[PDB]
């Protein structure tokens, strides 16, 4: 579930490139045991141990040791490493600064009839953040029976 | 990677490094002015 | 109320051909074309900032 | 305020220290030379009578300027 | 090169075969299939990738003859499917996209910031069922040990 | 539908009126909704910290 | 001379500069642009022609299967424009090429034609450009916004600044083709020429100079002048020139016959060189110490033994002095050099040079090309002459050979495509001068640099790149020699080609979303012209050189009218007379001035020539004739303007809004505006949505209504005619006789648009303001679509505006708006969303669209019809079902004491889930429409039937209206046409009228045009026949849905906005300001007379943001109102026509000498009672750009009506009934209501949905998720002390899933308390951290 694979409108699925790296790894390591069991030519063993390492450092940080691989859509895959580095990485972008509920958005005007401690705030603006309380204060005060 | 940034053409941003990681890519540079057969990639390898 | 004095080049150049008009009464063309280059260059300036 | 009401701001900071850096290059007080600085001619009386405390003769004006055009 | 050491172990001279022509043979049909297993995501198995280039295969001729484009209808006439398998089969070749794929907010947003979630429950509907559990509970405190036990345990 | 922002606030804001937008928070908890009224109110903050 | 439909409000046009040449077809660029691409014209011109052209024939590689290109053809489009809007499919046309491939079945003679094979292979559909220039591209209207980039040429820039920090500007040129290498010779901080092909390497630039077999001698013959020394009895006397020794100082004494000019020390005066001319002095004697320092100038050796004595580029001295006197040398010629004008460069680049001849040369620009490879004699000289020279590689196209040639200072404008020496030598000559002071880099944001492209030419480019990628498959397949089985269809593809046309007129940055708010919005962003994109620059990239305004953009680019913001002066917008070169450059009119009258035949100057003529100026007098009428008149030369002499000028410019755009066109008095003032206010204007009902503005600028005209909004004539039946929904035209084709009578028929969503959701639609039986002229207005009134642009509404405080309801830029603004209904606007519920195909089932929904209340489904679908018309709020529908669910597995909640009660629990499509949230407007779409092959429910059986009756009907419609015209014909010769008085009327077509009649070529028209109405029956069957056949089939979906179910909702404090309001002088009240009628400050104003606007607008643009329209609107006002009180007083016609024929005079000659005595009596209906509201004003009316002219204007002179009136506080001091500004003032409307900024959230791998609030409502707590928030909140505030704006409202969940029961139960706990974002980069290797945990 932070690598996932989501269903879309239409059923093409969508993923992180996440999936995409972990299968290179995979597909290559199973490919190294199989060879090793093979006794086969030791320069294609040796190919494939390089080929193995190569994906687990694109999995780990890639575009680091040679050309971001790669991706399947012609843009470079992220690996973990750009997971948390970047300016829209995860140490930044959602970990500092965050979306936030219990909040509105409107034009401002001005209503110069205002004390200085007030402002004024609309009654449809102001029935949706409140809701909350709202519900418990009818609950509370009995006009409702129940929260539903 | 070290520091300077390469550009291709009021330049104040800022470092970012390093006097650690600048003698490694400076070392680095100095022993790849020899590298004569090093393409490093497994396709060409 | 006044004249409009001397226009600027965005790097620097001063106009030495100067709007000797105000808004009030017109402005022809060519003084506007020329009051536009400042104008564009303090519009894109705090288009950065 | 809008973007058309600080932009007047660095508009005016922009021709403001332009005309100032101008008339700045011109000279208006006297030090009276009577001959170049350059080619040691007489600074002819016209020429040092529209600009006061003017320094160099003609053509050696025209000579430092073209250098200076070219940044060298 | 596995299908190499394949074919290699499999090569013979007693048809006084050149070794390219079969060593290829077998390379050929190993790297297809290497491709066919591990080249998607969600793996279909190797027949329906078979099908679904000949379904490909028909759709390039089929358009190129009859103009406009290629249709289950028109597929499922000129191949031998029976017009619904064939629907499932052009559902299933398309590929996930990219959950990072850049989208075209001013945020520099992407795909994967959309994508909601249905399986969490709205804490409306948490706070609508502690309600629930807090109104059973004193209904059956209404009630003898008898049916309060029973109704708890059944 | 639109907020109507006290006149004196809009050079704290730096603020006009010609069609900018703000968001609203609400300070839930009791410590949160004292802080909005011991520090971050409007009338406790009249002198610029610059 | 005005038309019939041109006295019905005529706009009093100030102004004095008569119109020379009227303004150009605004959409001239994309319709004639595509013109040119889908064109079929056989010869050099572009298009699709070119394309194959270029790309065919393809042959193996002597295999020898040649497949030639043979023609190609359109094919028709098998959607109409709308269906393609409808069916959400773009409009293209299949493109056929006939394609011939022979067979070359080579043995002899050097393969004959042996067997050929001609086939049409299908490649792609092209997309189509519209009437009014815009594709169809996916059901959505775009536009391919044409693209200024630089172009191939040589480009002397300089870099000056921040290079070397020695201060010294360098100076490169750089030679960039079409297509080929670039080819740079760059400067540097010791002065030495370089080179660099591409970006390789710098070498020397001299290396070149040998590679094209050029030795030292002759190359500084190239470069330099001669100094000659001689011995002429006195050790090497000196050649003197007069001229060279200007500005020097004195090496030596030169003197002459005695006479002494120069004393060493003594610089040179400009009085020397007069002197030393007036005596002509050439040969002088100087010290021997002179010749010391110079430079040799060719290989001076001795025939002793070939005693190579000196060589050139060698300095000489004493001691070869020496040697050159010894072996009795006269001639000592030396490069004049010094450090001001000639300064030595080849000489030092030469020094520098470690080549010394041709091979060594190409040696080295072997190894900096392809380094590694051991170089050669043939190898080299074979990569040289196929750098530059060979036509094979390089390119310099048209544009760029011409651009090469006058650039510099050539007068042929078209050599070869390739480099020659000749060229080289003369880039690096011109490089050199441009070093030495003789002339100046040129500027890259030029618009001589940088020319234009077009959607005709960048969708051509793609067609060549998917030709090209199509030949080397073919390439690839035809080197297999298969068979003669195969005609070529099979080799060729089309996902390549139409694949690379998709993806370019389909997802691009110069294919965009039509704006479409306007007539303005459309036409001005169909003229717009972008830097971004494929093959420019990028915000990314630039830079400030290129956000900038050159002076050669007047009369090319609009100065004014530019997006500010993010990204200013890259989308800069076309003016109004530009057109394009024929190579791609801008060019704008100028009225070609003779010897000294301004003949009337206008020049389109390009941006390149436009320096070299003295062009004069549009705001110069005329004596009459072409004479101007003062000593010297204003032009501008070179960028630089300043007067110059009557008999002097080559050009005056056309007219004054030659230099702004169609939309700061618009603008009255910009004359009188800051520059960025109008520049918002173009931008604002832009976006002014349609109102309810349009309104002229009361201040125009006479461009209203070509802007509407040329626009696609309004509907106007095709030929002149007599309305014979007008409608809500179509317009019928009796065409004139005279303007009738021979056969085929016809009369023309528009069907207006009726309602429909714009690509904003705002509403298109069309009424005819025409009446029944009134008399149209060709290009003629007959339907004024949105934001038209009469055919004249209108945007807004004019509103009475008072300039004054009050009460600080209008504080930073707010506006005061009355409450009869909004009762009268003048700003509320139409608004069609479309919203649409699709049926997909999950694996638990597919779904339904039954109205049987679970859980909903039997009101929830009383607007529903029978199959759930809403009906058509219901008014609906918010949370209305709009399409019921339920999707399979089960099982669900329900929870404990729920559980016991469904055994008392037996409620069961339903095995489907609600999922209908439902209105949104504060929206509530009438369901104006329902589609219904379906997969091919499924069940149609009952309600998807009620619309194709009503759809083909109307399909039929409307098929069935039009035949009688154009029989009832053929048979008017024919009856004309029996009239005489065949008439038959009162029984013909009486007669069979199918027996008309073949009367008896004098046969002589009347009865031809009677045969003709008989043939047209049985041509006719059979076209209408199966224009119907064609018709049911499209509305009968089942429509392509994306693969999954069953079942689409589109309604279309009309939504009314009404003005509201919030809204966005704005006049046209950029003067925005949200309203932000609506005040009872009883408080507008009113006046003497009664009447309140209705808006209310801050005088401090105006000081600081200088536009007197807005306070000078307020005071012409006030004037323009006050002539309404006494022609209404006229009006209803009634007096009779000739006093009417009185006053509307001085209020018509009225100004100083104008153009706006009109006379009411032309005017029949009822035509002068129309006008004076249509002047009652207020008279029109048109106020050219900067050619308006002077504010005498306004006073005068303002003293015929009975308003103060002042332009100011007092005025009574609404509210206590006292006169305000100091009086007011009060006036009639356009104001546009702007699409920021407050019904969509609006939004708040408090627990919607939320993200599913960063589990945050996300929402979707557009949008319910919460507002985005960023960074300087937080650095907002540390500042305050406020930790428990950011710590709940971080854990418990935005990440943390279990105490959210937790504090929303919290808050329901009264408790005011969070457990905050740690969030997800943290818990996700813990598992990614220690995803890597390394080791995170957290210490208890
Ligand atoms: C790159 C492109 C930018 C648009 C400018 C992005 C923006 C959102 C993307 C589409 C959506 O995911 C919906 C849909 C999902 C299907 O399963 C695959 C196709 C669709 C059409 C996607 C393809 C493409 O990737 C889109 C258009
Ligand atoms: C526009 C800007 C304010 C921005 C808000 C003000 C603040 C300081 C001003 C400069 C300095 O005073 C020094 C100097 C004084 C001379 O008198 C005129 C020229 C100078 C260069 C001034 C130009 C301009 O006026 C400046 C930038
Ligand atoms: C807002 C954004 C345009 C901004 C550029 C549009 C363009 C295509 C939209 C997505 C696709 O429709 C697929 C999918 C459909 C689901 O039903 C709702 C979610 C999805 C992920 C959509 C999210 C978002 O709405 C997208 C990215
Ligand atoms: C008689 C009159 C001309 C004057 C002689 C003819 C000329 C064409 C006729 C209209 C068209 O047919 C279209 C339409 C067809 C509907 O079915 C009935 C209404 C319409 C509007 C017709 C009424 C009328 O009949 C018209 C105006
Ligand atoms: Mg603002
Ligand atoms: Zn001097």
């Amino acid at each position: 579930d932070l690598r996932p694979l989501v269903p879309l409108d239409g059923g093409r699925f969508a993923t992180s490139d996440l999936n995409d790296l972990y299968r290179r790894v995979i597909n290559r390591n199973n490919r190294l045991k199989r060879l090793l069991d093979l006794a086969a030519p030791d320069i294609i063993v040796r190919n494939e141990k390089r080929m193995l390492q190569e994906a687990v450092d694109a999995l780990l940080d890639n575009g680091r040791r040679g050309r971001a691989i790669t991706g399947s859509n012609k843009r470079p895959l992220k690996s973990l490493a750009d997971m948390i580095k970047g300016k829209q990485g995860r140490f930044r972008q959602n970990l500092l600064g965050k979306r936030v509920d219990y909040s509105g958005r409107s034009v401002i005007t001005v209503g110069p009839y205002l004390r200085l401690h007030q402002c004024g705030l609309p009654k449809k603006m102001a029935l949706e953040l409140f809701k909350p309380f709202i519900y418990g204060k009818l609950e509370l005060r009995g006009l409702a029976t129940t929260i539903k | 990677d070290m520091g300077i940034q390469v550009m291709e053409e009021l330049m104040l941003a800022e470092n970012t490094a390093d006097e650690d990681a600048a003698e490694a890519a400076a070392q680095v540079l100095s022993s790849v002015e020899s590298e004569i057969g090093r393409t490093t990639d497994p396709v060409r390898m | 109320a006044g004249m409009r004095g001397l226009m600027a080049k965005p790097d620097g150049s001063i106009i030495e051909t100067p709007i000797t008009a105000n808004f009030r009464e017109g402005l022809n063309v060519l003084q506007y074309f020329i009051s536009t280059h400042g104008a564009r260059k303090g519009l894109a300036d705090t288009a950065l900032k | 305020s809008d973007e058309a009401d600080e932009a007047y701001s660095v508009t005016e900071q922009l021709t403001m220290t332009g005309i100032n850096r101008i008339r700045q290059k011109i000279n208006a007080h006297g030090i009276p030379v009577y001959l170049c600085e350059a080619c040691g001619n007489p600074i002819p009386e016209a020429r040092r009578k529209i600009f006061p405390g003017v320094t160099l003769c003609v053509e050696c004006q025209a000579y430092q300027e073209r250098q200076r055009k070219h940044y060298a | 090169n596995i299908g190499l050491m394949k074919a290699v172990d499999k090569f013979e001279y007693r048809r006084g075969y050149k070794f390219s022509t079969y060593a290829t043979w077998w390379i050929r049909q190993a790297i297809t299939r290497s491709i066919a297993d591990q080249a998607r995501t969600i793996r279909i198995p190797v027949h329906m990738i078979e099908t679904i280039n000949k379904l490909n295969r028909i759709s390039r001729q089929m358009l190129q003859e009859m103009g406009r484009e290629p249709t289950p209808e028109e597929l499922a006439e000129r191949m031998l499917m029976p017009e619904d398998k064939i629907r499932k089969v052009l559902k299933i070749a398309k590929e996930p996209i990219s959950m990072e794929t850049p989208i075209g907010d001013d945020e520099d947003s992407h795909l994967g910031d959309f994508i909601e979630d249905t399986t969490l429950e709205l804490p409306l509907d948490s706070a609508t069922t502690e309600s629930l559990r807090a109104a059973t509970h004193d209904v059956l405190a209404g009630l003898t040990a008898r049916e309060a036990k029973v109704l708890r345990m059944r | 539908k639109a907020i109507q922002l006290h006149p004196l606030v809009c050079a704290a804001y730096n603020a006009d009126f010609d069609g900018d937008q703000m968001a609203v928070h609400v300070p839930l908890t009791l410590e949160a909704q004292l802080e909005a009224r011991a520090l971050m109110m409007s009338t406790n903050n009249i002198l610029s910290p610059a | 001379v005005y038309s019939y439909t041109e006295k019905k409000r005529i706009r009093k046009d100030f102004g004095k500069r008569p119109q020379v040449l009227d303004v150009p077809y605004l959409l001239s660029i994309q319709l004639d642009s595509f013109q040119k691409f889908i064109e079929q014209d056989p010869e050099g011109q572009y298009g699709l022609e070119a394309a194959f052209r270029s790309v065919f024939p393809i042959q193996s590689y002597s295999g020898n299967s040649e497949l030639q290109y043979v023609s190609y053809r359109l094919g028709e489009p098998v959607f109409d424009v709308q269906e393609c809007q409808i069916r959400g499919v773009t409009y293209s046309a299949p493109l056929r090429v006939k394609l011939r491939l022979v067979i070359y079945e080579r043995e002899a003679p050097e393969g004959t034609v042996k067997d050929i094979k001609e086939q049409e292979v299908y490649m792609g559909e092209i997309p189509l450009m519209t009437d009014n220039g815009t594709f169809v591209i996916n059901g959505t209207e775009r536009v391919i916004v044409s693209q200024l980039h630089r172009s191939p040429g040589v480009f002397f820039d300089s870099d000056k600044g921040k290079t070397h920090s020695s201060g010294k500007v360098l100076y490169n040129a750089r030679i960039i083709p079409y297509r080929g290498s670039w080819l740079d010779f760059e400067f540097d901080p010791k002065d030495n020429l370089f080179v660099r092909i591409d970006r390789r390497r710098k070498l020397p630039a001299t290396i070149i100079l040998r590679a094209l077999n050029y030795t030292t001698e002759q190359i500084l013959d190239l470069f330099f002048e001669k100094v000659i020394f001689e011995i002429r009895d006195n050790k090497l006397q000196m050649e003197l020139v007069p001229e060279r020794l200007r500005g020097e100082t004195a090496s030596f004494d030169i003197e002459a016959n005695g006479k002494v000019y120069v004393e060493k020390g003594r610089r040179i005066t400009a009085r020397h060189i007069r002197q030393l001319e007036k005596d002509d002095v050439k040969l002088i004697e100087v010290p021997v110490e002179y010749i010391a320092g110079k430079v040799v100038a060719k290989d001076y050796i001795d025939e002793s033994t070939g005693e190579l004595i000196c060589a050139a580029n060698m300095e000489l001295s004493l001691d070869l002095l020496a040697k050159l006197s010894q072996s009795g040398h006269k001639r000592i010629e030396t490069l004049f050099t010094n450090d001001l004008d000639h300064g030595p460069y080849i000489s030092e680049t030469l020094r520098v040079d470690p080549t010394n001849d041709r091979l060594s040369a190409l040696v080295e620009i072997y190894r900096m090309m392809r380094p590694g490879e051991p170089p050669t004699r043939e190898a080299a000289e074979s990569l040289f002459e196929n750098l530059f020279f060979s036509e094979d590689r390089y390119d310099l196209s048209a544009v760029g050979r011409m651009k090469f040639n006058r650039s510099l200072l050539r007068e042929e404008i078209e050599g070869s495509g390739i480099l020659s020496k000749d060229d080289i030598i003369d880039v690096m000559k011109k490089l050199i001068d441009i070093r030495n002071g003789k002339g100046e880099v040129d500027d890259i944001d030029h618009l001589g640099n940088r020319r234009i492209r077009s959607v005709g030419e960048m969708a051509e480019n793609q067609f060549r790149v998917g030709l090209v990628r199509v030949e080397r498959a073919v390439k690839e397949r035809l080197s297999l020699g298969d068979l003669d089985t195969l005609m070529p269809q099979d080799m060729i593809n089309a996902k390549p080609i139409s694949a690379a046309v998709k993806e370019f007129f389909g997802s691009s940055q110069l294919s965009q979303f039509m704006d479409q708010n306007n007539p303005l919005s459309e036409i001005t962003h169909k003229r717009r012209i972008s830097a971004l994109g494929p093959g420019g620059l990028t915000r990314e990239r630039a830079g400030f050189e290129v956000r900038d305004v050159h002076p050669t953009h007047y009369g090319r680019v609009c100065p004014i009218e530019t997006p500010e913001g993010p990204n200013i002066g890259l989308i800069n917008s076309l003016s109004v007379y530009a057109q394009t070169n024929e190579y791609g450059f801008l060019e704008t009119p100028y009225r070609k001035v003779t010897d000294g009258v301004v003949t009337d035949e206008i020049h389109y100057l390009s941006a390149i020539e436009e320096g070299n003529y003295v062009i004069a100026q549009a705001n110069s007098n005329l004596d009459e004739e072409g004479h101007f009428v003062e000593d010297l008149v204003t032009c501008r030369s070179k960028g630089e303007s300043s007067l110059f002499s009557r008999d002097q000028v080559d050009y005056m410019d056309v007219s004054t809004q030659q230099v702004v755009s169609v939309g700061a066109s618009l603008i009255p008095f910009l004359e009188h505006d800051d520059a960025n003032r109008a520049l918002m206010g173009a931008n604002m204007q832009r976006q002014a949505v349609p109102t309810l009902r349009a309104d002229k503005p009361l201040v125009g600028t006479g461009m209203e209504r070509a802007v509407a005209v040329d626009s696609g909004v309004t509907a106007v004539a095709k030929r002149g005619g007599v309305v014979q039946y007008v409608d809500a929904s179509r317009i019928v035209i009796k065409v004139n006789e005279d303007e009738m084709y021979p056969g085929e009578a016809g009369i023309d028929i528009y069907n207006l648009t009726k309602y429909t969503r714009s690509n904003q959701n705002t509403c298109i639609n069309q009424m005819p303001c025409v009446s029944l039986g009134e008399p149209v002229e060709r290009g003629d207005v007959l339907a004024d679509g949105p934001s038209t009134d009469l055919g004249e642009l209108a945007l807004g509404q004019n509103m009475r505006v008072a300039f004054m405080p009050w009460n600080g309801y209008n504080f930073e830029d707010s506006i005061l708006v009355s409450e009869r603004v909004v009762q009268e209904d003048r700003f509320t606007t139409i608004h069609i969303q479309e919203l649409a519920c699709v049926s997909r195909d999950t694996k638990l089932g597919p779904e339904e669209i039954t109205a049987d929904i679970p859980n909903v209340g039997e009101a929830a489904l009383s607007k529903l019809d029978e199959s759930g679908i809403v009906y058509i018309g219901a008014e609906v709020t918010g949370g209305d079902i709009l399409v019921g529908k339920v999707t399979p669910k089960g099982e669900t597995q329900l929870t404990p004491e729920e559980k016991l909640l469904r055994a008392i009660f037996g409620e069961k629990a339903s095995d489907v889930k609600d999922s209908s499509l439902r209105v949104p949230n504060g929206v509530s407007g009438t369901v104006i429409d329902v589609q219904v779409f379906t997969r091919d092959g499924v069940e149609k429910d009952k309600r998807a039937l009620e619309i194709e059986e009503m759809q083909l009756k109307q399909a039929k009907k409307d098929l069935s209206e039009e035949l009688q419609i154009l029989e009832a015209g053929l048979f008017s014909r024919i009856r004309a046409v029996l009239v005489a010769g065949g008439v038959e008085a009162e029984k013909l009327d009486k007669l069979p009228r199918d027996r008309w077509l073949e009367l008896g009649l004098t046969d002589e070529e009347k009865q031809n045009q009677l045969e003709q028209l008989a043939e047209q109405y049985d041509e006719l029956k059979h076209e209408f026949e199966k224009k119907l069957e064609a018709k049911r056949r499209k509305i009968t089939q089942g429509d392509d849905l994306a693969p999954g979906v069953l079942k689409i179910v589109k309604v279309y909702l009309a939504v009314k906005r009404r003005i509201q404090p919030g809204d966005k309001m704005a006049g046209r002088h950029g003067n925005k300001g949200v309203i932000s009240k609506i005040n009872p009628i009883e408080d507008m400050p009113y006046d003497e007379n009664g009447t309140p104003v209705d808006i209310v606007l801050n005088p401090l607008g105006v000081p600081s943001r200088m536009n007197i643009g807005q306070i000078l329209e307020t005071h012409l609107g006030m004037a323009a109102k006050g002539i309404g006002d006494k022609i209404n009180a006229m009006l209803k007083q009634q007096q009779e026509v000739a006093k009417l016609r009185e006053f509307i024929q001085r209020a018509y005079d009225l100004g100083a000498d104008v153009r706006q000659k009109v006379d009411l005595s032309t005017f029949s009596d009822e035509e002068v009672m129309r006008l004076a209906e249509n002047l009652r509201k207020g008279m029109p004003i048109a106020t050219p750009v900067f050619d308006g009316a002077k504010e005498a002219e306004i006073k005068e204007l303002l003293k015929l009506g009975d308003l103060p002179t002042s332009g100011q009136i007092r005025l009574y506080d609404g509210r206590t009934g006292e006169q305000f001091e100091r009086p007011v500004t009060v006036g009639y003032m356009y104001m546009l209501k702007l699409n920021h409307l407050v019904d969509d900024k609006m939004h708040a959230r408090s627990t919607g949905s939320y993200s599913l791998v960063t589990q945050q609030p996300l929402g979707g409502k557009a949008q319910f998720g919460g507002q985005r707590f960023g960074e300087m928030e937080v650095w907002a909140l540390e500042a305050y002390g406020a930790a428990y505030t950011l710590q709940e704006m971080l854990t418990v409202k935005s990440d943390d899933v279990n105490g959210r969940t937790k504090m929303y029961k919290n808050i329901v139960d009264g408790n005011h308390q969070m457990e905050p706990g740690m969030p997800e974002s943290f818990n996700v980069l813990l598992k990614e951290i220690r995803s890597l290797g390394i080791n995170i945990e957290l210490e208890d």
